[PDB]
């Protein structure tokens, strides 16, 4: 919005600015392991 | 469309007087919508060393402007559009004869002091509206004195001077005094110095002997004035159109140096002669 | 409806305006021809300013790569064996409207702003960054300025070269205009106050100033133009009401 | 005229309410700065 100017001064011109705001991108990760021994005690009973 | 608004209220004599000054050419540096006191006129520059032609450079510079229908204290300017009809009233002491072409020009000071309008430390300084031919004229003049003034000699700048300055065209004298005698001059009259020794170089065989040739074949007395100012060619002839052509565009230069551009067409003249029509902006 | 903008339609071999066909709003050059089936041949700015002598080495061989054909080096020769430049090429106008068929179809303005039709995206002309430069008192000095282009010619001891400039001012007086150029120009000016006498060639003067009409002080805006990737900085006028006025020469 | 009822922020001095406060909503972004 602009002001009305009075006696000799320039009546500037109707400004429009149009901004674009981008998205910055970042990846989490988490690892964690599993040992064999927990792979082949997890899944099965051998015998009971 | 420019409106001019002084902010100090005017009186019955003031606004009969602008009355009297309606459709008269008036220079802006302004170019906004409004305007006021400050800049209407030329006299926010002539307190500025009074030079006759650094007011004609700054009026060069301007944006010019017609008087209209001035409201009391509120003024109307008709920003002139290109080649359009305007009626213009006239400030320059002339007979103005139709058709010919306009300048506008730096008011020269007569001895009478103008009634135009003088109010709180402020004048309406007008610039005056004259034939291209006078113009020139003046242009011509300002020259002549730069070329003499370089030159020094004591007692003759006057001398020079007063049979110089005073000129008649179309029943009327006028007079430029005060001569401040810049470099204004040196500048252009250095591009005319150059452009004539480029003359001297450039200029053909037949032309200087064609003074000689005319003059032994024939006589004429305006002859025996050039000729008191004065005192094979075997197919050379496209060097002969490119060496008159190069003195043709000399002649140009220095054309282009005292002209004026012209800004006003005639029309139609009242018998009256104090309203004239023209069809031109620049 | 309303126009009032003065165009004319056009034919050009499509060989010339390599990438004038793709970016609208560009000066262009008429080029009469001895030939007599293309009597008239129609003129990039960049162009003609390949050859132009302001123009710094790397730009000039950029644009030359936008400009290498047979046709381009024919017609580059032909300009080189003209005697002078400045009546032999001419001012024509703004591009609006390449077509691109065989023999492409140009429209051309001569006065007013640069439309096709129904006035969507208006364009606006595009001058070389190196090209032009403001000769004043003060830049950018109130409001909408006149914008000229100058050519200008330079000897280096064996031809002419010439070189092309666009000057953006307020002033609106030609003789104001060719007052300030001429200080601009005063040395290469003398170095012409030699050549002219001992050159043969027929030309009469240092150079010549044109108007191609208004701009606006708050419309003059930076970029780039890229043609196969070359990137090449411009400064790109917006709205333009073309008013052409004659040369005025000054030596 | 049309009366219509509105709030200021005042001030007490010597039993004088006076009206007291900033044009800087009129001044946020403008071209002009703030006059004072």
């Amino acid at each position: 919005p602009r002001v009305a100017t009075g006696n000799d001064v320039t009546a500037p011109k109707e400004t429009t600015i149009m901004v674009a705001k981008h998205s910055e991108k970042h990846p989490i990760n988490i690892s964690f392991d599993l040992s064999a021994a927990c792979l082949e005690h997890l899944e099965n009973t051998f015998k009971n | 469309t420019v409106y001019c608004t002084f902010d100090h209220k005017l009186s019955l004599s003031d606004i009969s007087t602008l009355c009297k000054l309606m459709n008269i050419v008036i220079p802006i540096p302004a170019h906004h919508h409004l305007i006021g006191s400050g800049n209407l006129g030329l006299y926010p520059i002539v307190s500025s060393n009074k030079d006759y032609v650094h007011i004609r450079n700054v009026l060069r510079t301007m944006v010019v402007t017609i008087l209209q229908k001035v409201e009391g204290n509120q003024l109307v300017l008709r920003k002139p559009m290109t080649g359009q009809q305007y009626a213009i009233k006239n400030t320059g002491p002339f007979p103005w004869e139709k058709g010919d072409t306009l300048t506008l020009i730096p008011p020269l000071s007569t001895h009478s002091e103008e009634k135009l309008l003088k109010l709180g430390d402020w004048e309406l300084t007008v610039p005056l509206v004259v034939p291209t031919a006078i113009a020139a004229e003046i242009n011509i003049r300002l020259l002549c004195i730069g070329l003499i003034a370089v030159h020094r000699e004591y007692n003759e700048m006057q001398t020079i001077i007063d049979e110089l300055c005073s000129i008649q065209y179309r029943d009327v004298l006028i007079k430029l005094p005060d001569i401040v005698n810049d470099k204004q001059s040196m500048y252009s009259m250095k591009t005319a110095c150059i452009s004539l020794s480029m003359i001297t170089a450039m200029a053909p065989d037949i032309v200087r002997t064609y003074i000689d040739r005319l003059t032994l074949e024939d006589h004429s007395m305006l002859l025996i004035k050039c000729q008191e100012l004065l005192s094979l060619h075997a197919t050379d002839i496209k060097d002969e159109l490119k060496k008159i052509k190069s003195v043709l565009t000399m002649i140009d230069q220095i054309n282009s140096l005292t002209n004026e551009k012209t800004y006003f067409v005639v029309c139609d003249v009242s018998a009256d002669n104090r309203m004239a029509t023209c069809i031109y902006k620049n | 409806r309303e126009n009032l903008r003065i165009a004319a339609r056009v034919f050009t071999p499509c060989e010339l305006l390599a990438p004038e066909l793709e970016n609208l709003g560009m000066l262009m050059y008429r080029f009469e021809t001895d030939v007599d089936n293309p009597k008239i041949l129609f003129v990039g700015l960049f162009f003609l300013c390949s050859n132009a002598f302001n123009v710094s080495a790397c730009v000039r061989t950029a644009l030359t790569t936008m400009y290498t054909n047979s046709m381009v080096d024919n017609v580059l020769s032909m300009i080189n064996t003209c005697k002078y430049l400045e009546d032999k090429v001419s001012l024509f106008g703004v591009t609006s409207l390449v077509s691109c068929g065989s023999s492409c179809l140009l429209s051309c303005v001569m006065q007013g702003n640069v439309y096709d039709a129904n006035k969507e995206n208006i364009h606006g002309l595009t001058v070389l960054k190196e090209i032009f430069l403001e000769p004043d008192w003060e830049p950018r000095q109130h409001s909408t300025q006149y914008v000229y282009v100058v050519h200008v010619y330079k000897e280096v001891l064996s031809k002419l070269q010439y070189g092309i400039y666009v000057v953006l001012t307020s002033f609106q007086n030609e003789d104001l205009v060719v007052d300030i150029l001429r200080q601009y120009f005063e040395k290469e000016r003398f170095l012409f106050l030699n050549y002219l006498i001992n050159s043969n060639t027929t030309l009469s003067y240092f150079g010549s100033v044109q108007r191609i009409g208004r701009c606006a002080t708050e419309d003059i805006k930076s970029g780039f133009l890229q043609y196969r990737g070359i990137t090449l900085p411009v400064i790109k006028l917006e709205n333009i009401f073309v008013d052409l006025s004659e040369k005025k020469v000054f030596v | 005229r049309a009366y219509a009822d509105l709030k200021l922020n005042t001030l007490k001095l010597g039993d004088k309410l006076v009206a007291f406060d900033h044009l800087h909503k009129v001044y946020k972004n403008t071209d002009v700065n703030d006059p004072l």
